RNA sequence: GGAUACUUUGAGAGUAGUGUCUUAAGGGGGUGGUAUGUCCCAUCCAAGGCUAAAUAACGUGAGAGACCGAUAGAUUACAAG
RNA sequence: GUACCCGUCUUGAAACACGGAUUAGGGAGUUUAUCUGUAGUGCGAGUCUUUGCACGUUAACUGUAAAGGCGUAGAGAAAGC
RNA sequence: AACCACCUAAUAGCUGGUUUCCUCCGAAGUUUCCCUCAGGAUAGCUGUAAUGCUAGUUAAGGGGAGUAGAGUAUGGG
RNA sequence: CUGCUCAGUGCUGUGUCUGUUAAUAUGGUUCAAGCCAACGAAGCACCGGUAAAUAGCUGGGGUAACUAUGACUCUUAUCAAA
RNA sequence: GUAUAGUAUUAUGCUUACCUAUCACAAGGAAUAGGACUAGAUAGAAAGUUUGGCUGGGGCGGCACACCUUCGAAAGAGCAGCGAAGGUGUCCUAAGUUGAGCUCAGUGAGGACAGAAAUCUCACGUUGAGGAUAAGGCCAAAAGCUCAAUUUACUGUGCCUUUUUGUACUAGGAUCAGUUACGAAAGUAAGGCCUAACGAUCCCUAAAUAGCCUCAGGUGCGUGAGGAUUGGGGUGACAGACAAGUUACCUCCGGGACAACUGGCUUGUGGCUGCUAAGAGAUCAAAUCAACGCAGCUUUUUGAUUCUUCGAUGUCGGCUCUUCCUAUCCUAGUGAUGUACAAGUUGCUAAGGGUCGGAUUGUUCACCCGUAUUAGGGAUCGUGAGCUGGGUUUAGACCGUCGUGAGCCAGGUUUGUUUUAUCC
């Protein structure tokens, strides 16, 4: 038998994440210690 | 698709053959189709 | 078929006939400490499969029931072969 | 895949060009014989020659 | 050193090596080719190191021949790797 | 007058079986180890001198010490004989 | 189940080939055993080396046989 | 518009109550090697779930007022349903 | 690692080990994850390998593959086939051994109930019964049946036959050396009246009142092990590997030792024709049919066979063109008649000429519509470097039954490469 379609997405050559024209990672901002106010700059999709 | 490429593949006529439906034990390759199914067909009501 | 439990027979090392308590013979289990059999155990140990053949085109169904005539002056077991049976009995009468 | 089972055809050829007359060496045969004949037929000889 | 697993050996109830776990003694310990305890006799003292000569040589460089004599002898006797 | 085309496997080939356009030159039972048997040769209850040493007009040839091989006693699983 | 080199002149109970002359002798396709029937081993048939000091026929006497033929025990009719 | 079937083969458990089971450890026994016990997970067995998992799903007699057909009725299929 | 409750082990806290975490955080989890080594469990994810022989080709079927009986088998020995008719993988402490006594199967007559069959009696009774079973031998004061006592169905080594052109095992046979049984005794008994009823090395295993040799420094002491001698555990493919399929995606070696294909031999089957008549034919066998039988011819059907061809004779039908045969449908000429005419049925000579247009089907063949009345064959089933490629027969794909599956199917359906002449 040959790899299978299932087994050969692992080995990741074709098979990745198209991440070109993503903006960034969704997240928010790390905790550092009250209230803290932001401004919505702007809203964009990805 | 033929008997080498997939587990369900070959035979004269379409068809699967075999049971189709495979335990958490079963190995790479091996995994094809319904893994661990608990319940099958429809889920009629609950 | 059937056989007596006593009869008369040869004891080979009184050199005369005597009567001898008779029992069928005993199938001994093997001992691991048998050379042969130590030879085996490591010899299957390691890859490679089993080693030595087991006879799957066994056919016939039947054993030659071999006899045990206990003396009784003499006090020793001389085995007796009778052709092959496919079932052994007692007389009784 | 069929072919011959036998034959005897020159046989009679073969056996001619050469039926050997195997000739015995003695006419007792001591390794048969009776023994109680043959016990006594020693003491015959060993008698004798005293 | 021991148990166990694998490779290895002529080494056979393990010849040698290695993994895992386990782990000594030092008026004592190893070896004596059948496992095991036990009594004698014999013979050596492991777990650190250095050391010429006899020995090997299908690579490279620089006299001999019952061998070949340009389709042979090296792929190449010559502006041949 | 006579005369089928060679080579080949085959029970059987002139075959409507296969190879073969012509010519020259290349082109296939050899050698090693352990043995078998026959014949030749030398010594003979002995025989082999080689691993090696001493020689040399030097890979040869020649000389030679002692082991060792096979033979000289066999049967038996073995003890013992 | 790519290509290149090497292990590798892999193995083949199968196919094809296998180079001078004269001279004497001259087969076998059969038995037993084999995962044996396109092959082996063993005997036979053949050649050679030799080495020691009757018969592939008939007659005469005497054993053996159940074929061809022939024919109210068993069978057929 | 997607009928019926969880018997076999799968897969599976807010499934363990028992039966079978390896090394190891614990216990007995010998001067030791060793031997005899008992213990016990997952897995299997046992008990439930599952077919838009894999699959599976009938044969034959009698029988209405001319004959004909058989609404109706009788019987069998596998450890599931016809 | 650690602190505390409880039954050396269970429980839930601790963080500093370790871990997830983001590479740099800070938290949270926690002596656990994970890793390392060992053990058990898991229907091809992956690897390796196997998947007999005989055979009028192979497959399926069958065992003629080890043994035994009769026949074939040709009156010595020997003799083959998927030749003929069968049998064996056991059964029995008596269905063995010994001694004694008796005679069976059957037929005939009799005898309360008694009948075709119950038990009793006499007479004849060469063995046709019975002797574990296949078949063939063998047997009458027995080898049968009955009664009684018994364990020779015993122990140990050589020898012989089947069988030596192949030595073995199996089975059988004659002894020697023991010992028992039975009989008054001579004797008989080494299983079953005789021919089938079974098996190597290696390894394991049992036999010894607990024996005979060895364990290499001890003529060592317990355990343990290893030997020689005698049986058993088993190989039916029976001189004995341990072993499932599929390939139309296929590859290689070879084979005309072996099939499909033309030819050859053969002619059962197919086709065609005699001889005879037992009657049909109103009457009347022979105008015309022709039984039950018997004898031939043919190679235009299909078989049978395996001689030729597997380093390839391009395989079905149609289209196109040639020639040949006659077992003559028409045309030429003749005879018969249940021949008035006409149309017919039928025999003989004749192969010069004629023998067709279409519908469906790949068709050959068949079957209808229509016409000038209307036969059938051969030539490598004429004819592919003349065509066509519809069919058959590759690789794509679908349906149906079968198979767990890969796959299969004279079951169906659709798409599928037809080369070269300039040589004699």
């Amino acid at each position: 038998g040959h790899i299978v379609r299932a087994q050969r997405r692992g080995n990741g050559s074709v098979f990745q994440a198209h991440t070109h024209h993503r903006v960034g990672p969704a997240k928010f901002r790390a905790l550092d210690a009250s209230v803290i106010s932001g401004m919505v700059k702007e809203i964009i999709h990805d | 698709m033929n008997p080498v490429d997939h587990r369900h593949g070959g035979g004269s006529h379409q068809h699967m053959g075999a049971p189709g439906t495979v335990a958490r034990s079963a190995r790479p390759g091996q995994k094809l189709g319904l893994i661990a199914s608990r319940r099958t067909g429809r889920r009629r009501g609950t | 078929v059937h056989h007596p439990k006593t009869k008369k027979f040869f004891c080979k090392f009184c050199k005369k006939h005597t009567m001898c308590k008779v029992s069928q013979a005993s199938r001994g289990e093997e001992r691991h400490s048998a050379l042969g059999r130590r030879r085996y155990d490591r010899k299957q140990k390691g890859f490679g499969g089993r080693v030595k053949p087991i006879l799957r085109r066994s056919k016939k169904t039947s054993k030659k029931i071999s006899l045990r005539f206990t003396c009784q002056s003499c006090k020793k077991a001389t085995m007796y072969c009778l052709g092959r049976l496919r079932k052994f009995e007692w007389t009784v009468e | 895949a069929k072919r011959s089972n036998t034959s005897a055809h020159n046989r009679s050829h073969q056996h001619h060009r050469n039926i050997h007359k195997c000739v015995v060496k003695k006419l007792w045969f001591e390794k048969g014989m009776n023994a109680k004949f043959l016990r006594n037929a020693r003491y015959a000889k060993a008698g004798q020659n005293k």
